[PDB]
């Protein structure tokens, strides 16, 4: 999470967001909050990388909450 | 007690909220520096 | 008539409580559920008193009780029995709905949540007997109800809030008997009383319940003032543990008023004076703290004299009463001129009043400060004045007698001066300009630190009303 | 009433009164603890000497005082 | 440092403003939020009746 | 009952005991108790004797107080056993007052003021308070210098001052936080 | 009512049905009203007029030498004559 | 009482795991209120900067 | 901007007493902002 | 109405113990006559009670004390005969007005005018109680807005006469609401005089300087104090508010104070003082203080109530002019100039040193009088901190309040 802010090359910014989802497969209902700020981030790459993360995290069995963040 | 052993796993979850709370301050600083940067460009255009 | 009026009155009383039980059990928000009980207490009592006070007895049976019933019945007998006027089907209805108490909990009796309901009930009876006044046994009966409610119903933070009023009246009823007269009952029970409330205080620490801790503190502190065993009150305030999170503004005054007294008897009059101004700032006032506020003014004036710098004659005129401050206006004047005879005449005159207010001990020292503040006007008025001239003014024995009095005062810092013995005069030292010294930087530091704290606090308190409203039932 | 009788027994230089002091104090360690804290150093002193059997008692009492304060 | 003290005090009134706006916002949002629910019950009620 | 004649002597001698140790703090606490106890109800147990010394220390007249000690050793209630102590206690108290009052004094003047019957006592007392007795004058300022140095060596005095580099930087991080 | 008056205490912390019970608790723990201890006990009340704007509780501002008597008319009168006696001696 | 524990005897200091339950559950319920309100506070400000 | 000595016949003369030209402005600053707070306090507290 | 000032001012000399013995006896004869002419016996019943335990007291309604210094003014049986007679007569007068105008003419407009006339009489005979009742009847029923303003001023006059400022206060609120509603500039001048006298009696003097000088421009003397009084009051108020520099520009040079010049003893004593204080002759100043005590403070009703406050003020004021214009001067030098003894001077300066209105300190050893006045950088620092301390306390309480709720 610190990484996404700390580098200015925007490939890395994207990557960090994506990667969180795999870490947080236990958690299903914490993930829409962690990336709630990252949809409203101004940088196109942080935004890109939000969609993957939410996707990975709640894959399989739907969740209303996750979809609402992604709209 | 049952609630108490389920707790242990909940407390870890609250700790990631703790880490969100530390993360805001790091985002804040980045934006504030940058608001002044964004403004610098517009001063270039204001002048000659 | 009677059978109907009591019927409806019992069932309304149960319903209002059942809701504030529910209210507190939904997250934490301590202050607001509490406030409901404070507005309610006042009203519930006056409604029970009209239409015979056996409207309380219907309520008392419509709770599961440990031994409240016997104590309540006795009063009814005394004003002529009212147990045939409040009768079952109108004093005992559990029904089949909850609004006169839930039927499922009552029968089962191991799920019951009667607790807080029960605490509010007891309080009502204790109050009626408190108005009337009964002592000795009254302390015993109260004390006997209260401890069972800790012990048949499990403790929560929520439980401590409402039993925080129960504590007040036991403690209070014992102090009033104690100041009436000593008694075999009073000496012995004082030991129990002092100790049991100290035992809840660390348990309150463990709870993290800030409202509870404050009320136990204030009660211990007060007993030490009443019997004069302030050798203890000193040890009590070596420690600090008083919270300010869930502590009410009304209470914060309470701590500071008594704290101000202990500091005055360690002969540190600097932080005594600090906490008495402070006490008024926290304090609200309307008319119901009128006694407290009157004594707040009296205590401030005693402290200011102890330091050695007089308050004004205008200071009491610009107070919005002087109608009990008439002795301490006379005290400002008597110290002020440097006159000893005036001090003798008033202290004898107002002896009963001084004795009551715990201001008589300070007046043994303020006899001493007649002369010490007598010096303070004369050394201020005249920068350089001979030793002999001050013997004129304050009618002092010898030139050497002058030097001794002034020397003490300047170690205590009252004069701010220096005695020169080779040129035979006292020279009052300058303050100079401190604008060119580093003193204004200390004052600002105080100001800067407090202001930074206000900007951080407001942001937290944006959020808090929003939670309260969301929980609240629709509007 | 204060703990002032209880503190006085410790200070007394006869060894039999020192043993006796802790027997009384032990009961009221949790009930008065803001008036038994003056002669807490008297209680730490008795541990140091191995000629007392009241080493045990001195520690037992001593630990509890710190918790009552909330340390 | 004195001028820096007065500047700080000024910013206390500024953040004391933001608080108010939110406190006003909170009373308006809470009334209209609840009004909607009530108003919906009546709507549903028309459907049920026939 | 719980009463004795011997009761009266113990209260009065106990008030003098605190005073000489300079537990004037405790003196004022201890008084409150005894006023409710016997001062209001049985009048005097010879309680005036301590209370009067206290008054004269607080008033700041050491003549009055020294005079009552001189008389109190011409009397017995066992006040003779506490006068010696309260003689020594008063002498240490006036040295503190007299640092700020004087810059220097004749050795015959310090002798009169802090009450002494030899010049061996007056100079012994001076060199305890680290004041040279050279020129036949005392020099009070000399002890004041050395107390100030003691304080500067410790790290408890440096942050109480609070330096201007520290104040600005701690000021800056609250804002940027 | 001393430095920090009764008005600021009602306007800052607003008197409510919520706060009155708490205030009752302040008064009771102290024990009783001590506004009412003085006119029963003493059978007297505070300061009264002496010329008006000098004494008596008022929003009129006062003097700091109010208690001191007006003999000042005399003292200036005696000052002139006494001054001729010293100079012309 | 005043010489024996004989009040608040139904929890707290009964077996050591008993006071462990009590201390911690009260800390957690206070903590979750603090962490949510701060995270909300701090997000209102970061949205303002973004804005 | 002087004062007269009668203690030996001298006239002490000084130019204007030096003063904080800044602190004049800062009295006016406090006077402006202070009425802003009375309004803030009135309006936020007549809600409840 | 118009007789109230003349009557009360003379009457106040008998009440006072501190006046001249011959001026007081001559005064007793004049005031006593005015009672006989108009049957002012109810306010003479009022005057009797105010005398009690003073010199100048002679009466037979109550008791006569051993303290006396008049014998030329008493109650009579004759005085009661005129009371019984005149009162009965008054009853019969007012009855015809009321009956006739209600019935014949219009009830609202005409009776209300009849009731303004009644309310004139009630002021004349020194009944306040009936004057206010019927003049309240005049507001109730219809009348012009200008008259509603005048009637109100009439009720307000009654509080000076009996001499309670609380009474006055209530009435002037009403006058201030309707003065700007009709917008009458003639009747405003009248308002400036009434609020000015009310201010002169009370603690305030500061504002009363403005008010009084602007009522010297345009004045109505009908139901208002003598002009000679306004001129004298105007001078004293000048002292209290203004510094010595602006004394000469704003009060003494006012050309509607130099049209009258001086025409009574009271204006002459005050006029001599004001100029000599600016002129920096303190030789005649201390002698003129004695005169101003005699003729301005004691006879005047409103200034006998700040008889002490005047002494304190005007000693301070003199001391303030030298001490910013002098540093390290003898006490000795100052006494010989002043014409006062040395011993009184030491004592007067020490009244104000503890309150810090001199900020000055006095070597007794060599008689030197030192000067340490603030006016520097440190002075700006003290003002700025007293403001910024008050701002802070306000921010603390208010912030904390909003936060709890």
């Amino acid at each position: 999470l610190h990484v996404a802010v700390s580098d200015s090359n925007d490939d890395v910014r994207r990557a960090a967001v994506i990667a969180l989802g795999f870490v947080l497969l236990r958690d299903y209902t914490t993930v829409p909050r962690i990336v709630q700020l990252l949809s409203k981030s101004h940088n196109a790459h942080v935004r890109c990388g939000t969609a993957f993360a939410l996707g990975i995290a709640c894959a399989g069995k739907g969740l209303q909450s996750a979809i609402d963040v992604l709209d | 007690s049952d609630i108490y052993f389920k707790l242990k796993k909940l407390e870890k979850e609250y700790e990631l909220l703790t880490l969100q709370e530390d993360y805001i301050k790091d985002e804040q600083r980045h934006l504030k520096r940058e608001l002044k940067r964004a403004q610098e460009e517009v001063k270039r255009i204001q002048s000659v | 008539l009677h059978h109907s009026e009591k019927k409806y009155a019992e069932e309304d009383q149960v319903q209002e409580l059942l809701k504030v039980l529910n209210e507190i059990s939904k997250t934490t928000l301590t202050l607001d559920p509490r406030y409901i009980w404070r507005s309610l207490k006042d009203l519930s009592s006056l409604r029970n008193q009209e239409l015979l006070n056996a409207e309380t007895l219907c309520f008392t049976v419509n709770v599961l009780y440990p031994d409240s019933s016997s104590f309540k019945k006795n009063l009814l007998k005394f004003i002529t029995s009212n147990h045939k006027s409040s009768v079952p089907g109108s004093a005992e209805l559990r029904n089949s709905y909850p609004a006169s108490f839930y039927s499922v909990n009552t029968e089962k009796k191991t799920i019951e949540v009667t607790a807080e309901i029960n605490c509010f009930m007891h309080l009502l009876v204790q109050l009626f007997l408190w108005d009337s006044k009964e002592l000795e046994q009254l302390v015993e009966f109260n004390r006997k109800v209260v401890i069972p409610n800790l012990l048949c119903y499990y403790n929560l933070r929520s439980l401590n809030l409402i039993n925080a009023k129960l504590w007040f009246y036991i403690y209070l009823s014992h102090e009033t008997l104690a100041r009436s007269s000593e008694e075999i009952n009073s000496d012995n029970q004082n030991i129990i009383l002092r100790s049991t409330m100290m035992k809840f205080l660390k348990i309150a620490s463990l709870k993290h319940d800030n409202e509870t801790k404050a009320m136990l503190i204030n009660l211990i502190l007060r007993d030490f003032l009443n019997n004069g065993e302030v050798d203890s009150a000193s040890d009590f305030i070596s420690k600090l543990e008083y919270p300010h999170t869930d502590v009410s503004s009304s209470l914060e005054a309470r701590y500071f008023f008594y704290l101000s007294k202990i500091n005055a008897i360690q002969l540190d009059y600097s932080t005594a004076n600090e906490y008495i101004i402070a006490a008024i700032r926290k304090a609200p006032h309307n008319s119901k703290s009128l006694g407290f506020l009157q004594q707040s003014n009296k205590l401030h004036c005693c402290i200011q004299l102890l330091m050695g710098d007089i308050p004004e004659l205008s200071f009491f005129h610009q107070s919005n009463m002087q109608k009990s401050l008439l002795p301490y206006y006379h005290l400002t004047k008597a110290v002020k001129l440097g006159d000893l005879k005036k001090f003798t005449s008033t202290i004898t005159k107002y002896k009963q009043l001084l004795l009551k207010d715990d201001t008589y001990q300070l007046c043994v020292r303020l006899r001493s400060n007649v002369i010490k503040t007598g010096i303070r006007i004369i050394s201020l008025t005249y920068k350089k004045i001979s030793l002999r001239d001050i013997c004129l003014k304050l009618n002092l024995d010898s030139e050497q007698t002058v030097e001794y009095m002034v020397s003490r005062a300047i170690r205590d810092g009252v004069i701010e001066a220096k005695i020169n013995h080779e040129d035979g005069f006292i020279e009052t030292t300058e303050l100079l300009n401190i604008y060119d010294s580093e003193d204004p930087q200390q004052v600002f530091d105080e100001r800067i630190k407090f202001a930074n704290q206000l900007h951080d606090e407001y942001l937290v308190s944006m959020r808090y009303p929003e939670d309260k409203k969301t929980q609240q039932n629709e509007k | 009433t204060t703990a002032a009788p209880l503190l006085a027994l410790l200070r007394e230089n006869q060894d039999s009164v020192k043993t006796y002091a802790l027997e009384s104090i032990n009961n009221v360690v949790d009930q008065l603890w803001s008036e038994i804290s003056n002669e807490l150093p008297d209680i730490e002193a008795l541990y140091d000497d191995d000629t007392f059997s009241d080493r045990e008692m001195a520690a037992l009492i001593a630990s509890k005082v710190y918790y009552n304060l909330g340390e | 440092i004195n001028i820096s003290n007065n500047l700080q005090k000024a910013l206390t009134v500024k953040t004391n403003d933001e608080l108010m706006v939110i406190y006003i916002s909170n009373l308006v949002r809470s009334i209209i939020a609840f009004d909607d629910l009530i108003e919906n019950k009546i709507q549903n009620k028309k459907i049920q009746e026939q | 009952l719980s009463e004795s004649d011997k009761k009266s002597k113990l209260i009065s001698l106990y008030l003098l005991n605190l005073l000489s140790q300079n537990n004037t703090t405790k003196f004022h606490s201890e008084l409150q108790y005894l006023d409710k106890h016997i001062k209001n109800l049985e009048d005097d147990s010879l309680l005036s004797y301590p209370i009067k010394l206290d008054r004269w220390l607080m008033e700041g007249s050491y003549q009055k107080a020294w005079d009552l000690l001189q008389s109190g050793s011409q009397n017995i209630s066992e006040f003779d056993s506490f006068t010696d102590i309260l003689k020594s206690a008063i002498r240490d108290e006036i040295a503190k007052n007299t640092e700020l009052s004087y810059d220097f004094l004749p050795l015959s003047n310090i002798k009169a003021l802090l009450f002494f019957n030899n010049e061996k006592e007056t100079e012994k007392f001076a060199l305890e308070r680290n004041w040279p007795i050279v020129n036949s004058k005392v020099y009070f300022n000399n002890q004041s210098k050395e107390k100030a140095d003691y304080e500067d060596e410790m790290m408890h005095e440096e942050d109480q001052k609070t330096n201007i580099i520290e104040k600005a930087m701690d000021y800056a991080i609250s804002i940027e936080n | 009512m001393s430095t920090d008056v009764a008005a600021a205490q009602a306007q800052s912390k607003i008197d409510l049905t919520k706060k009155k019970n708490e205030e009752i608790n302040k008064k009771s723990l102290e024990e009783d009203d001590e506004f009412e201890d003085f006119p029963i006990d003493t059978w007297a009340n505070g300061e009264t007029i002496k010329s008006n704007a000098v004494t008596q509780t008022n929003i009129w501002e006062e003097n700091w030498d109010d208690v001191e008597v007006d003999d000042d008319f005399t003292n200036e009168l005696k000052a002139e004559l006494d001054r001729y006696k010293r100079e012309n001696q | 009482a005043a010489v024996t524990s004989s009040n608040i005897v139904l929890e707290t200091h009964e077996s050591g795991i008993k006071p462990y339950f009590e201390q911690k559950i009260q800390e957690t319920e206070l903590k979750i209120r603090s962490k949510t309100e701060n995270v909300r506070r701090l997000e209102a400000q970061r949205n303002a900067l973004n804005d | 901007y002087g004062v007269l000595d009668q203690g030996n016949g001298w006239l002490y003369v000084y130019e204007t007493p030096n003063q904080d030209a800044t602190y004049d402005s800062a009295l006016e600053l406090v006077g402006q902002l202070n009425k802003v707070v009375d309004q803030l306090f009135e309006k936020a507290s007549v809600l409840y | 109405r118009v007789p109230n000032y003349e009557v009360s001012e003379k009457a106040f000399l008998l009440t006072q113990s501190k006046v001249s013995i011959e001026q007081r006896k001559e005064a007793a004869e004049f005031v006593l006559a005015k009672i006989k002419e108009e049957e002012m016996a109810p306010y003479y019943k009022y005057l009797c009670e105010e005398y009690l335990v003073n010199n100048g007291q002679s009466d037979l309604e109550h008791d006569e004390k051993s303290d006396s210094l008049n014998e030329w003014i008493k109650f009579d049986q004759e005085l009661y005969n005129e009371l019984c007679k005149k009162n009965e007569s008054k009853i019969k007068e007012l009855n015809e007005k009321i009956q006739k105008l209600e019935e014949d003419d219009e009830g609202e407009l005409e009776q209300a005018q009849a009731w303004i006339n009644l309310g004139e009489y009630y002021a004349q005979i020194g009944d306040k109680d009936n004057a206010e009742k019927t003049l309240g009847k005049s507001l109730s029923k219809a009348i012009s807005t200008g008259a509603k303003i005048d009637v109100m001023l009439t009720i307000a006059r009654l509080g000076f006469f009996y001499n309670d400022q609380l009474y006055v206060k209530e009435k002037l609120e009403a006058v201030n609401s309707m003065i700007e509603k009709g917008g009458d500039w003639e009747r405003r001048n009248r308002y400036k005089t009434y609020y000015g006298i009310h201010c002169l009696a009370v603690r305030n003097f500061k504002e009363a300087a403005k008010l009084l000088v602007d009522s010297l421009a345009t004045f109505t003397s009908i139901e208002l104090t003598s002009y000679e009084s306004i001129a004298t009051y105007a001078s004293v108020t000048g002292l209290f508010t203004l510094e010595r520099t602006d004394l000469k520009s704003k009060v003494i040079d006012s050309p509607e104070l130099l049209s009258l010049i001086s025409t009574t003893a009271a204006l002459q004593s005050i006029s001599s003082l004001t100029i000599s204080l600016y002129a920096s002759d303190y030789a005649s100043y201390f002698p003129y203080l004695l005169e101003t005590y005699a003729n301005v403070l004691i006879p005047c009703k409103y200034l006998n109530r700040h008889a002490d406050f005047f002494v304190r003020e005007m000693r301070r004021k003199v001391y303030a002019q030298l001490l910013e214009s002098y540093k390290t001067l003898s006490l000795k030098s100052m006494a010989s100039a002043f014409g006062v003894s040395v011993a009184f001077l030491d004592n007067d300066l020490g009244k104000f040193i503890p309150n810090k209105q001199l900020n000055c300190v006095i070597d007794r050893v060599n008689g030197i009088v030192e000067t340490n006045r603030p006016d520097n950088k440190n002075a700006q620092y003290h003002l700025l901190v007293k403001q910024g301390d008050g701002l802070l306390t306000k921010l603390q309480k208010y912030g904390a309040a909003v936060r709890l709720t």
